[PDB]
């Protein structure tokens, strides 16, 4: 069974459809589980780790044709990291993220 | 040409270079063997040739194209013969700009309201979609131009599209989402198709061997070749072996791979020869078959323009006969929309427009000078806040005015590639303005210009509601026509449109957990899915409204009954009761009447459009065969007929059904039933040796009508080792295995 | 029973029809209910009362006395969801499947 | 208020000599239209397991025992001996299965019952996952597991799978386990537990019997 | 490991579980398969349940009668899928070690 850090509404009604009193309360959990990265982790994911968000600058702008604002951003954020092999101008190789995979996974 | 004397003289890298573009939107040229280089370019209703720009996504402006409808609005014209011209003018127009192959059409099924894309897919239906999408490519092709039949497998939500996994069971990925695929490849012949950026069931589009391979060219015999979506590859080599020719856009690591793999073993090179052969057949065809000089009249195309729209809008409500306008008194036009039209949608669909309508000025031509048109603003596109000063000069306006017509819808900025929308709700401060308006004139006339399905809390104050969808460059003459009756309404919604969101059979599952998607509602998508539920929606698949109205007559069938090989032939007749010439869609829906499977109560199989003056009558032909009563049957890996009645229904929508009749299709295909260690005491009344041992049991069991109802469920539901159980000692396992040979022999 | 599935959610006819005729002469209508399990209720606008009483077993005589005269204060609340027609509830789709094969494919969607 | 029920049931049974009195049952109510609705408690699987467990309490509180009854999704009638039950892991923990561990884990009923249906192709009564795995190790029920009535598909996998007592009397199946143990398929040993199972609860129940019982049917009516 | 013609304590070796499967098998850890003595097997379905792979020569009834004894329930699928695994090693293994162009002297193997 597994808890996810949050909040959590405790609610007091008369039926299921009637609430007449609630309250919110924040539960913790103590589990932490490792991430590991792979070659179709995202961009966004990343930012789970120091290391992650420190390659995650100018990555994106490797993308070379970083209104449209909301779908570009939608773009850069999915991208798995072996996508960017296909946009990044030759810049970005297998090899390059086979190095990156190592890095992040120690 | 000899293809195959061609390959012969191919070093091994020129062949695998092949496998990969030269850029963003061409092939690989092989001068030292006059192999030429040609063009792909997007645009399933318009072209977009981007001059000098590496953009996949629609983001940089390209050469000025005609931009065309929609899909939505397109396949609401249920009109099969309308999009085959269009496909011609497209086909034109890709000629003229040195076009090899055009990037669509788009088919995949409209699974979610919510979808990103739904406004460039046609339809929620698996056999409306096929046709739009055969005829489609079918006007094209005839002009020597190729098409990419789009997104193959079940792209059907736009969240992290490139990681989703799509997990769809056999009979539904079969009977529904590939069956939009599958007429339209077979039929039109599309000469590539392009494959999606998800996995299908755990395997990515782009290397499913079963998909391209199995599927696409083994079983359905697609001729020529499969190019990926733009960056959807994951391995090339493993493409490759799965059925991938054509990797866009360029990425030269892969030709090194494709490369080694032969070197060492690992790829068979006759497996990249046939690859090479499947390519360069349909690169010199488009050779070939280009007409140089080619040229295309702009001034016309915007004639097509109009003319595909018109049949484009769905009439949704009409009351006390609002519409057609009258030319005469004033006509108050209200809503930023009418002077910043919204008429197509955003991503690599998008196109530069060679003209452009103004709305009001439209209006203002059609009404003569019998008749004022007024415009005040009302609301802000930019904006989900009120504004006093519009609101009041909008009002002042409707009051001085016998009818006003209200333009709204949803702003450029909620439709696109790469998300989804959000919620199923119009800009709130145009709700706002369409009820306070309504306050104070009655006679409100509301447009809506939308690529997919909203929530209509207000319907209640609008007398009138014209579906535009994204009606493109010529919408303006398209929507005075339609509103002054110089054309005649003709069209019926080819998606549902529920009361609010939560209603449709996506929402348990939909986007899912995280790149996992479960298709868990099956079978039951669209309409299939809130007929079998009696969920009533806010207007049903295939409604639509006209200026004129329309008897059904004399539903006949030529034969009654008919092997699972034969086929059918259905005639009903048409008349125009009205005082107004309209075109009327026939819709004809199958009723499986009992089946052992789960299946929806009706299923599309056949549709016409017929135009008629006052008084004329016709007569529509459809044709049913073994596809028109089978499902899809995994353990057989094929398609079944289960020999029963299946009820023929004539309707007007998919609600409203006018004519039915009943005939017998009975299967060619006898099963051999094989019996085991739980089967039913009711399984024996299959074969006469298996009702003999019935008889003498069902007493070997030694236990008033108050409890006669589950004794008899009792006796005919226990499986043959059960019977163990209820013997007293008389009947064992070795007895059961004795009666297992007699069965079985 | 035991051993077969209800095949709809339907109560009587000669009943319903009963109840909405004797409701058109008499307004003031009290509708008790004796049923184990859910039941649609087109007629319900005509009865001003409705009382559920399930099963009540051996003496359900005196308690459903007590109820209506308030010797008892009602305080029941139901452990069930009422749908208005059959083909509201979630098993709708897969139910009773194809032969021996039944797949829960509402998920988490049980009930309320 | 279910914990009174149960006593007097309790009372009943050791007035007319009953051992172990099969219920209460907790099936999850998945659809309207089943038969057994009736006499189970509830489509949530929080209400169910309380009124489930406190059942159990009352009954066994007179020392008789009990079978909580029907351990899996037997969720309809129709074909219920051959039908496959087809859910996945987080629906059948989240919602069948916790309509029945709150009951076992407060409760301690000393029987359970297993159905008659399959659960993900494997027949209740030998599914070793779900008697030994979820019911046995997880949960830590001490008592044993009795198949419903004919439910019995083989008797020796049922055994390796943790169903002790097939109802009702098949003596084939003896014979069977004898030539399991002899032919080495089934250890002496996985037996000789199972006897120990079975005869724990059934000294139980005699220890626990109040010779002479009697009780007032009048206030049982009042009850 | 080849079985005999004859029965051990009143049951044939080509059927008898506890010397193919428990002695064999289980307490010795032999990891190819059982064939059969030539036209030793008695009942191919009871055979194949008590750990023989192979009968020799061919007999092409046993097929019929593994087919039936699956599709009747009376044989688990499993039990044949161990045992083409086990079969499909041998064979694999002889053909990966077979060397092509072998030949030998006469005369030495008549010295030796």
């Amino acid at each position: 069974w597994m808890v996810e850090t949050g909040a959590f509404e405790i609610l007091i009604g008369r039926s299921s459809q009637d609430i007449v009193l609630a309250e919110t309360v924040m539960v913790r959990s103590t589990v932490s589980r490792k991430i590991v990265y792979h070659r179709n982790s995202t961009v966004a994911d990343l930012m789970l780790t120091e290391k992650g968000a420190a390659f995650a600058q100018k990555l994106r702008g490797m993308i070379p044709f970083g209104e449209y604002a909301e779908m570009l951003e939608a773009f850069k954020e999915s991208v798995p990291l072996r996508g960017l092999i296909s946009f990044s101008a030759g810049r970005f190789t297998e090899e390059d993220l086979s190095k990156l995979l190592e890095y992040l996974n120690g | 040409r000899d293809l195959k004397a061609l390959i012969s003289q191919m070093t091994l890298e020129e062949k695998a270079s092949l496998c990969t573009g030269r850029d963003t939107w061409h092939t690989q040229p092989i001068e030292r063997l006059g192999i030429p280089s040609v063009m792909m370019t997007d645009g399933p209703h318009g072209l977009r040739k981007q001059k000098a720009a590496s953009d996949h996504l629609g983001l940089f402006d390209s050469v000025p194209s005609t931009c065309f409808p929609s899909a939505v609005g397109v396949a609401s014209s249920w009109n099969r013969d309308l999009i085959e011209r269009m496909g011609q003018a497209l086909g034109k127009e890709c000629q003229a700009e040195n076009v090899a192959v055009l990037l669509g059409p788009g088919a995949n099924i409209k699974r979610s309201p919510l979808c990103g894309r739904n406004f460039e897919y046609f339809s929620e239906d698996p056999y409306l979609s096929s046709e739009m999408a055969a005829h489609h490519i079918m006007g094209v092709q005839s002009q020597g131009v190729g098409t990419s039949l789009k997104h193959f497998a079940a792209n059907n939500q736009e969240y992290r599209r490139m990681t989703s996994d799509s997990v769809v069971n056999e009979r539904t990925l079969r009977e529904i989402y590939l069956t939009s695929f599958e007429g339209a490849v077979k039929k039109a012949r599309p000469w590539t198709v392009m494959c999606s950026y998800n996995k299908v069931n755990g395997e990515y589009a782009a290397e499913n061997e079963r998909l391209l391979t199995g599927i696409l060219k083994q079983e359905w015999g697609h001729e020529g070749f499969v190019v990926s979506d733009w960056g959807a590859v994951n391995d090339r080599v493993k493409s490759l072996a799965a059925g991938l020719e054509l990797e866009m856009p360029h990425e030269g690591a892969g030709t090194k791979q494709i490369i080694e793999a032969v070197e060492s073993g690992q790829l068979a090179e006759e497996k990249l020869d046939l690859a090479v052969e499947r390519l360069l057949t349909v690169i010199f065809r488009s050779v070939d078959q280009h007409k140089e000089g080619a040229v295309y009249d702009p001034e016309a195309h915007h004639k097509l323009a109009r003319e595909i729209a018109a049949e484009s809008m769905v009439l949704l409500k009409n009351e006390d006969r609002i519409l057609p306008l009258k030319r005469e008194g004033t006509i108050a036009v209200i809503g930023e929309l009418a002077k910043v039209p919204r008429y197509q949608g955003s991503g690599s669909s998008q196109i530069k427009p060679t003209r452009l309508d103004d709305i009001v000025f439209e209006l203002a031509a059609s009404a003569g000078e019998h008749a004022r048109v007024t415009y005040t603003q009302g609301y802000d596109l930019k904006s989900d806040d009120i504004n006093a000063v519009l609101t009041e000069e909008a009002l002042q306006a409707a009051k001085e005015a016998s009818v006003a017509v209200l333009f709204a819808g949803l702003p450029k900025r909620y439709e696109s590639e790469g998300f989804d929308r959000k919620h199923m709700r119009m800009p709130d401060n145009q709700i706002a303005l369409i009820e306070a308006v309504a306050a104070v004139q009655p006679n409100l006339v509301v447009v809506l210009c939308n690529g997919a399905p909203i929530e209509m809390p207000w319907l209640p104050q609008a007398k009138a509601v014209l579906e535009a969808y994204l009606g493109g460059q010529a919408l303006g003459g398209a929507i005075a026509d339609l509103l002054f009756g110089d054309a005649n309404p003709s069209g019926k919604l080819a998606e549902t449109f529920p009361v609010q969101l939560s209603d449709n059979p996506s929402f348990l599952n939909f986007p899912g957990e995280g790149d996992r998607v479960e298709y868990r509602e099956g079978l039951f998508v669209g309409y299939r899915y809130y007929d079998k539920k009696q969920l009533r929606p806010l207007f049903p698949f295939g409604h639509g409204l006209s200026y004129t109205t329309f008897a059904y007559s004399n539903l006949s069938v030529d034969k009654k009954e008919i092997l699972d090989t034969e086929t059918l032939k259905v005639c009903v007749n048409v008349k125009n009761t009205g005082e107004r010439a309209g075109k009327e869609i026939v819709q004809l829906y199958v009723r499986d009447v009992e089946s052992s499977v789960i299946r929806p109560l009706k299923e599309l199989k056949g549709f016409d459009k017929v135009f008629l003056a006052p008084g004329e009558e016709k007569t529509l032909t459809f044709e049913l065969g073994k596809r028109s009563f089978a499902y899809y049957d995994p353990s057989i890996k094929d398609w079944m007929v289960e020999t029963g009645a299946f009820e023929i229904l004539i309707g007007r929508s998919s609600q409203d059904i006018v004519l039915a009749e009943t005939v017998m299709v009975r299967s060619t295909v006898s099963r051999k039933i094989v019996y085991h260690r739980n089967s039913t005491v009711a399984d024996l009344m299959l074969t006469e040796k298996g009702a003999a041992f019935a008889q003498k049991l069902r007493g070997m069991i030694p236990f008033g009508e108050e409890y006669a109802e589950m004794l008899e469920a009792f006796k005919e539901s226990v499986p043959l080792r059960g019977l163990i159980s209820f013997s007293a000692g008389r009947f064992t396992e070795e007895d059961l295995s004795k009666l297992l040979e007699y069965l079985n022999g």
